[PDB]
């Protein structure tokens, strides 16, 4: 801490995991149609 | 004792070896001191900003 | 699980950023030709002009 700061990312890790889970479920149930 | 700086001081649980006077961690920034009267280790943190 | 050093790229990015910050903050202790590297001392030890 000498005048320098670190800002947190807007998306937390839980949300990123949720996106990955949604993508995986979509591709595992609907094929490529959901794209 | 001649070492000057601004911040907020709290109690600390570090254990100085009986001859050091202060401490630094990385890039040579002082973090702890020893008051020459009570002979206890105090911890320094910068005043808040943003 | 077993083999290590499989994630070299992300570790490299982190190390590069940390090293850049470290060298930047360490550069604060150089005279650059002046008489001292601390500003309070030169304030309190010498004539303003
Ligand atoms: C510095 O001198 C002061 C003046 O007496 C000491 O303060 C007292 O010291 C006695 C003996 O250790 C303690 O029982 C008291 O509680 C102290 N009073 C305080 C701190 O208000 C002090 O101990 C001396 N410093 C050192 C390192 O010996």
């Amino acid at each position: 801490f000498n005048g320098l700061t670190v800002l947190p990312p807007l998306l937390t890790d839980e949300m990123i995991a949720q996106y990955t889970s949604a993508l995986l479920a979509g591709t595992i149930t609907s094929g490529w149609t959901f794209g | 004792n001649g070492l000057t700086g601004t911040g907020v001081l709290t109690e600390s649980n570090k254990k100085f070896l009986p001859f050091q006077q202060f401490g630094r961690d990385i890039a040579d920034t002082t973090d702890a001191v020893r008051d020459p009267q009570t002979l206890e280790i105090l911890d320094i943190t910068p005043c808040s900003f943003g | 699980s077993s083999t290590a050093s499989a994630l070299g790229k992300l570790q490299d990015v982190v190390n590069q950023n940390a090293q850049a910050l470290n060298t930047l903050v360490k550069q604060l202790s150089s005279n650059f030709g002046a008489i001292s590297s601390v500003l309070n001392d030169i304030l309190s030890r010498l004539d303003p002009p």
